[PDB]
């Protein structure tokens, strides 16, 4: 979630991908610790038989039947975490994330109910509007002519700089806001 | 859009949608609260057969 | 007059007042899960003095207590049945409810809205009582429909979560549905007896008809 | 009214098992729960018995004349099976919950 | 309702469950190590360190994410951006 | 359930009973001097009792005499076990006749196919 | 070996399982790059406006725009009389309308008929 | 496989920031300036009210409202039983038969 | 407040199903690496749990000498 | 009652919910043993059920074959 995708993944990456969901869904399968522990042990052993491969086209035709074994013997109802995408507690507290332009737009009275917070709001806001100009020029200056081939950005260069596009990274909702 | 990846920092998180990419003509069918087409464990061919 | 009437309307009624206090300081304060709390022990025991009634005499009654309009030849009233089922299933449902507000007074603790959980939970409650004590069609398809938005409106409590949104909408699908097989009940009843009252349907109705039924058996 | 009860019961008593293990509701990922949480324990064990017919218990009322009406009367075979079977499956799933939420070791995190 | 995280309890945490994994010794085992260079563990080692870690906190790191975690440092500052814990 | 259910479907439907139209004998068919069952409550004391139709057997006296006994020692649930003994064991005489309806007229079935049998062979020999 | 997974319309394949994913020509890595290339251009304009703080209102966007206009404006301009359509339209826009005025005349003239007949059960209905 | 410089720079980057940013969203202690403007007791104000008033007024309403159009609330008649005494009338309803009594 | 997590050395495998599961790996030629991560399961408070029979069987002893007791109260009652 | 969090070690019970939780077992022991002492005929029934093969011809009225 937090780093940039790639244009694709590598064959050592499929690999782990996989490695992990197998181990994952065993883990499904076999509820009880030790006798996870025992498969899995079994699991990265077959892992390891197959680790050291030099024919990439063998490699990848044993990645391919080991897709298929996964896909057939998947557990229908593998365990997922609370807030995981597929939870029980997923996306639970989203209507409860409020912006602070929304907390801008507040009445004289509230934001006075609030004075110390909103004294360092409002040095956040102008730290914000003094390095805009400066976050603009370095992804102007760094980008390639042709344009962005990656989602990446760069950091701050410069001493007194700040990473270009970190205002609603920085300030976005806390994880339980309300 | 359940297919869609969900890990992924999508510019509308809960449509799944990035902004300026095209929109499929069905959209309005596919989101995440109606009609889903993702794989399932087992083949849709075999759940037809064991339901009926 | 009979203690009997007066302590069911009695119990109806104070279960509806927390709702009236919706729009107060006690609303904006964090007594308020307490204060309907409360109320429904009120109201328990408020019911199970008419039980007590009920087991010692088996005393039943109908309350019309107010006419709402007359189709020419069709009068709608409200109208409340105090019968075996009614008298026996409001305790049990005052007092499971009641068990299930404390529960939520600890397990709701971190949920912003508490307050309106509490208040949407009592409204429920209300909801379903209608559709118990409802002696008429009418008014037993209110309180069908209000159980069936109230449960819309807590499924989807995370408005955030599109499961959650899923699970309500189809929950409403399937209740209408059923809503179809009760209005059609409603309607063959109407035409075929002149009535929408438990009453003159049995006993207009010495052999009811398979429309009628198979619709009553869908909606269930 | 007997289900009422100790369905109720049985929903409370599961919810705060999700509440004490972080908002978890994966029989997976419970364990130890027999002696981690007494009182639930007990309560949900009385619901379950209750729930199965247990010979006095509040279920016992209800169901065991439901299934002897069933027997004694002028039924549906398959109906009667199937009713039968789904008592038998009741049976199955209570000991299912009890045995993946309390008895065992811990499954939940340190 | 549960007690929040800090900095030193994530880091502690981590430690522990690094020091319970086998083929880590503990007594050259420090924050900055890193899984590969000086721990001399391969991907798959890493995948099941990201894999305890994830059982030891309750919640998963996508694996776009996990690959880049290669020091109990990085597991930490990864853990207390995503939890909030700025202490 | 029983027995019976496999003789008449994986066997002779013929000689065992029908429920829905039983019984297809005379009620003196056998019985030289039979008496009429005997009704202790009357239709105006099952009225005014308020049974329900169902209730309104030849055992409705007991019940009858069950509820006021449970009208009158209302707090005390548990004083009517005399009465509603009294109204279970009628209630049991009952259904023990009914078992004697079905089985005498399983019996007399399967005498009538003895006898059609016998002549048949007569008629053939 | 294991049973296959055959994928429908509401059951597709998965990507662990299609054969394309394991036939990576060097032209599939160029495209692949091209698709991101795209996807980052059209990220950082969005970015860019997202992160503007001078910026009040809505960040506009040509695609839903050009989605809302091809499913409303566009439809009838681009629309010919071919036989597939004819033949749809009629169908689904004529026979319904048919179907069901058979099925309430038929209803209603057996229901005349009866009351002609003086057969039809009648009592108590006095509302209609 | 890891990090690039670039990204391990601007990760460090934005979690100061951030961190700094949740430090600024803590409260002080006089934060919420707020403008100027026996257990028994709470139960039996909430008693006689919540409870006492809707009594009074449903039963006003019933006697003397409800209870003054014809129908509006009718009563099941009370079970008679063999051997009892109508108090309306003070007449005997007699006791049943002998029983043909067994064991 | 400020929990201290307890000692690391302290987790072993030994007298625990992670050290047959261990045996059985080592026969096979294998090894398990997270055995004490997963050994804090089996160790103090959750060393030993009852069997499905007795947990339905929790307040028996007391409920049965409750039972007799009070049969006894009764049998004492009725014959006097 | 404040109830320390702890780590990999069982949690900190109280007096006050083992003994609730054993008396409430314990009392539905006894209600069970209790209920079926004094009436067991709800479980194992009250009377007995006739066996219709000992029933004589003569009191179902059932003649002869030959007559
Ligand atoms: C009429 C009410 C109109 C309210 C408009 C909005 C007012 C407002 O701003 O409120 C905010 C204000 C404070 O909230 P806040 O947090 O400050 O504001 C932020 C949000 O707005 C807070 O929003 P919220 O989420 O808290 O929403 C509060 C409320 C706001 O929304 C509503 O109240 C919606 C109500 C209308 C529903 C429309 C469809 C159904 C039409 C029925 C028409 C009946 C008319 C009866 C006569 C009405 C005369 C005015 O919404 C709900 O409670 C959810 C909908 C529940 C509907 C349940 C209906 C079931 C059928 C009931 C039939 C009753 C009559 C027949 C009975 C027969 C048997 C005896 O709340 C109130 O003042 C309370 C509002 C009313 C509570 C619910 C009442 C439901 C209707 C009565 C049901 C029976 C219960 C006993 C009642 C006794 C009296
Ligand atoms: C309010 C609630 C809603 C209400 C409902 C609202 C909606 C429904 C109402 C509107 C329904 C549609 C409008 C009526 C039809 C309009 C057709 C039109 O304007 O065509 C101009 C349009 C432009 O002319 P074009 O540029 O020369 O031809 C372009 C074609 O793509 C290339 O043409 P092609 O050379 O490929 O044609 C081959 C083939 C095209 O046709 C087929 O392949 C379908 C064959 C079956 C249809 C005919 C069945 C009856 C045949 C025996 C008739 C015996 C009569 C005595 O031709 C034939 O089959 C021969 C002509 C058949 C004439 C039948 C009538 C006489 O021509 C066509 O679309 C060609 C087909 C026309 C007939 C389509 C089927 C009509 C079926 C009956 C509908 C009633
Ligand atoms: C009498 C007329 C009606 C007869 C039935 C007509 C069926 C028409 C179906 C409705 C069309 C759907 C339009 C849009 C509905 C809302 C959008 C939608 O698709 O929601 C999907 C939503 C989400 O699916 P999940 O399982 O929760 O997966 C979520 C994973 N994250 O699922 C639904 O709610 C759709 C359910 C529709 C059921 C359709 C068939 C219903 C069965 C009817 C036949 C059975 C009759 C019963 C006989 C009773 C015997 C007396
Ligand atoms: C508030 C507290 C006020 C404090 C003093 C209490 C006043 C008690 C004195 C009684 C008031 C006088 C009174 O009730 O007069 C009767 C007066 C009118 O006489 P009717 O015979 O009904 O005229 C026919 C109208 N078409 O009735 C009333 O006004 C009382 C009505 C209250 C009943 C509940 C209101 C119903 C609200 C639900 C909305 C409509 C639901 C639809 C019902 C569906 C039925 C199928
Ligand atoms: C295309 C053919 C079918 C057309 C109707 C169904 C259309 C699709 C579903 C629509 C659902 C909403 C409307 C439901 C209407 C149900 C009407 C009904 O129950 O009719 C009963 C019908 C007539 O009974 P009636 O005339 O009252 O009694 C005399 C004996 N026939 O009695 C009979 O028909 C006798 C058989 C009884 C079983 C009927 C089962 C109907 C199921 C309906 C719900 C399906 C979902
Ligand atoms: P680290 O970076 O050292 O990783 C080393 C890797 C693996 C990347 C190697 O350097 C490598 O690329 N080796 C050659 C490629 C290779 O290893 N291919 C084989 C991969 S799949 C394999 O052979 C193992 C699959 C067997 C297990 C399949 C699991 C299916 C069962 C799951 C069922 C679900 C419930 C149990």
């Amino acid at each position: 979630a937090f780093s940039a995708p790639a244009a694709y993944l590598t064959h050592q990456q499929k690999v782990l991908r996989l490695y992990k969901r197998a181990l994952r869904h065993l883990e499904s399968w076999c509820v009880h610790r030790d006798k996870y522990r025992y498969f899995a042990c079994l699991m990265r052993a077959r892992f390891d038989e197959h680790k050291n491969e030099k024919d990439m086209v063998k490699a990848t035709q044993l990645l391919r039947q080991a897709e298929e074994e996964f896909w057939y013997g998947q557990h229908p109802q593998p365990y997922i975490f609370p807030e995981s995408p597929g939870g029980t507690s997923y996306e639970r507290y989203e209507c409860y994330k409020v912006p602070e332009w929304c907390l801008d737009d507040w009445h004289p009275s509230e934001k006075a109910m609030y004075p110390d917070y909103f004294a360092k709001r409002e040095q956040w806001k102008r730290l914000r509007r003094e390095s805009w100009e400066r976050e603009v020029k370095q992804l102007q200056e760094e980008t390639p002519p042709g344009g962005p081939r990656t989602e990446a950005l760069p950091p701050a260069r410069k001493e007194g700089d700040l990473p270009p596009l970190w205002w609603h990274i920085v300030t976005r909702p806390r994880e339980r806001p309300m | 859009q359940q297919e869609r990846d969900p890990w992924y920092d999508w510019d509308h998180p809960d449509l799944r949608l990035n902004w300026g990419e095209p929109i499929h003509w069905d959209l309005d069918m596919y989101i995440r609260n109606r009609v889903d087409t993702s794989p399932t464990p087992v083949s849709w061919n075999t759940m037809c057969k064991h339901l009926f | 007059m009979n203690p009997f009437a007066s302590l069911t309307l009695t119990t109806l009624t104070i279960l509806t007042i927390p709702i009236m206090m919706s729009n107060s300081n006690i609303y904006k304060t964090n007594l308020y899960p307490n204060y309907v709390k409360t109320t429904v022990s009120y109201a328990f025991t408020l019911s199970l003095v008419p039980l007590l009634m009920f087991m010692h005499t088996g005393q039943e009654m109908i309350i019309s207590n107010w006419h709402w309009m007359t189709l020419q030849t069709v009068e709608l009233s409200l109208s409340f049945k105090m019968d075996y089922f009614s008298v026996m299933f409001i305790p049990v449902a005052l007092f499971v409810t009641w068990s299930i507000m404390e529960f939520s007074m600890w397990y709701m603790h971190s949920d912003p809205f508490i307050n309106r959980f509490f208040k949407y939970l009592l409204l429920f409650l209300i909801t379903m009582m209608i559709l118990v004590t409802a002696n008429n069609l009418f008014q037993l398809f209110i309180g069908w429909e209000g159980v069936g938005i109230m449960s819309f409106l807590l499924i989807g409590w995370w408005h955030g979560r599109t499961d959650a949104n899923t699970a309500a909408l189809q929950a409403i699908l399937y209740n209408r549905i059923g809503d179809i097989g009760f209005v059609l009940s409603m309607a063959w009843f109407l035409t075929h007896s002149n009535a929408w009252d438990l009453q003159q349907i049995f006993m207009l109705n010495n052999e009811c008809p398979n429309m009628p039924l198979i619709g009553l058996l869908l909606a269930a | 009214c007997m289900h009422a009860f100790f369905k109720a019961m049985l929903f409370m008593c599961s919810g705060s098992i999700i509440h004490s293990l972080n908002d978890e509701q994966d029989i997976r990922k419970m364990g130890g729960l027999y002696k981690a949480m007494p009182f639930t324990t007990t309560a949900l064990i009385i619901g379950s018995l209750a729930l199965t017919g247990m010979p006095y218990l509040t279920g016992f009322y209800s169901k065991d004349l439901i299934i002897e009406a069933v027997n004694m009367s002028y039924t549906n075979a398959w109906a009667l099976l199937m009713t039968l079977i789904a008592t038998s499956l009741t049976a199955a799933y209570s000991t299912r919950i009890i045995f993946f939420a309390f008895l065992g070791k811990p499954r939940f995190p340190p | 309702d549960a007690p929040p995280l800090t900095l030193e309890a994530i880091k502690d945490r981590v430690l522990y469950v690094l020091k319970l994994y086998d083929k880590i010794d503990p007594e050259k085992l420090s924050v900055n190590s890193h899984f590969m260079k000086d721990l001399g563990l391969d991907s798959l080692d890493q995948v099941e360190i990201i894999m305890a870690m994830e059982d030891e906190f309750g919640f998963e790191i996508p694996d776009i994410d996990a690959e880049k975690l290669m020091c109990p440092q990085e597991i930490v500052d990864y853990i207390a951006d995503k939890k909030d814990v700025y202490e | 359930m029983g027995a019976h259910l496999a003789r008449r479907y994986l066997g002779d439907a013929s000689k065992e009973p029908d429920p829905l139209r039983m019984p297809t004998f005379p009620p003196d068919y056998g019985f030289p001097e039979r008496k009429e069952r005997e009704m202790v409550a009357t239709q105006q004391e099952m009225n005014d009792a308020q049974l329900m139709l169902q209730q309104r057997d030849y055992c409705a006296h007991y019940l009858i005499q069950l509820l006021k006994c449970k009208r009158d020692s209302f707090p005390n649930f548990l004083a009517c076990k005399h009465e509603q003994h009294d109204w279970d064991y009628c209630e049991h005489l009952d259904y023990v006749k009914r078992m004697k309806e079905f089985e005498r007229e399983r019996r007399l079935l399967q005498r009538k196919k003895r006898r059609e049998q016998r002549e048949a062979e007569m008629a053939r020999g | 070996s294991f049973p296959k997974y055959k994928p429908s319309r509401l059951a597709t394949l998965p990507a662990t399982l299609d054969p394309a994913e394991y036939d990576i020509s060097p032209e599939t890595r160029k495209a692949q790059a091209e698709r991101l290339a795209i996807r980052s251009r059209l990220k950082r304009e969005y970015l860019l406006q997202y992160n503007d703080p001078n910026r009040l209102g809505v960040i506009e966007d040509p695609a839903l725009i050009r989605w809302t206009y091809a499913r409303s404006a566009n439809i009838y301009p681009n629309f010919r009389p071919t036989p597939k359509t004819s033949l749809l339209g009629a169908l689904f826009g004529i026979g319904p309308l048919f179907f069901w005025y058979y099925v309430f005349k038929t209803d209603r003239d057996k229901k005349e008929k009866l009351i002609q007949e003086g057969k039809l059960d009648q009592t108590f209905n006095i509302s209609y | 496989s890891g990090y690039t410089p670039d990204e391990k720079l601007r990760l460090q980057q934005l979690r100061e920031l951030r961190r700094r940013w949740l430090k600024d969203q803590e409260l002080s202690p006089r934060e919420p300036v707020l403008p100027p403007r026996y257990k028994t007791y709470r139960h039996s104000i909430f008693a006689v009210t919540h409870v006492l008033i809707p009594v009074w007024i449903i039963h006003y309403y019933l006697k003397y409202h409800v209870t003054a159009k014809p129908y509006t609330v009718v009563e099941r008649k009370p079970r008679i039983f063999p051997g009892d005494t109508i108090l309306e009338t003070g007449e005997v309803i007699p006791l049943m038969k002998e029983f043909p009594d067994q064991h | 407040s400020k929990m201290e997590l307890p000692d690391y050395k302290q987790w072993k495998i030994e007298g625990t199903p992670l050290e047959t599961v261990q045996e059985k790996l080592a026969a096979r030629g294998l090894r398990d690496p997270w055995g004490r991560n997963e050994a804090w399961r089996y160790s103090g408070g959750f060393a030993n749990n009852v069997s499905f029979v007795g947990a339905l069987l929790k307040g028996f002893k007391w409920g049965f000498a409750a039972f007799v007791v009070a049969v006894g109260a009764e049998y004492y009652l009725e014959s006097q | 009652v404040h109830i320390e969090p702890r780590y990999r070690q069982f949690p900190q019970l109280t007096r006050s919910q083992l003994i609730q939780a054993e008396f409430f077992s314990a009392t539905m022991w006894f209600w069970i043993l209790w209920r079926f002492w004094h009436d067991s005929d709800a479980v194992l029934g009250h009377f007995p059920y006739p066996d219709p093969s000992q029933w004589t011809d003569e009191e179902l009225g059932i003649l002869p074959d030959d007559e």
